[PDB]
């Protein structure tokens, strides 16, 4: 379906290039922000302010087709129920980077 | 734009 084509665009992720890969989360703001107080793990980059959600979450992987091309960005929409990993920073202690989904 | 605000624009679809 077209969910990804729309989302990437309305969230300005297709402005000056086509962001190849992007994950969206279909949970409450409160639920996502809560991960910041869940399972502390290492970030992909070596830092240690990342957290893995205790629960899987309803997400959606957006990945540009091999045939896509700016300014006509095109994505395959893939839905999933998976644990997310985010880097939390600041006060309030909230997500500032999406690290991974497992 | 803040890092937090960017996270939402990019990954938040509640």
């Amino acid at each position: 379906s077209n969910y990804c084509n729309q989302m990437m665009k309305s969230r300005n992720l297709t402005k000056d290039r086509c962001k190849p890969v992007n994950t969206f989360v279909h949970e409450s703001l409160a639920d996502v922000q809560a991960v910041c107080s869940q399972k502390n793990v290492a970030c992909k980059n070596g830092q240690t302010n990342c957290y893995q959600s205790y629960s899987t979450m309803s997400i959606t992987d957006c990945r540009e087709t091999g045939s896509s091309k700016y300014p006509n960005c095109a994505y395959k929409t893939t839905q999933a129920n998976k644990h997310i990993i985010v880097a939390c920073e600041g006060n309030p202690y909230v997500p500032v980077h999406f690290d991974a989904s497992v | 734009e803040t890092a937090a605000a960017k996270f939402e624009r990019q990954h938040m679809d509640s």
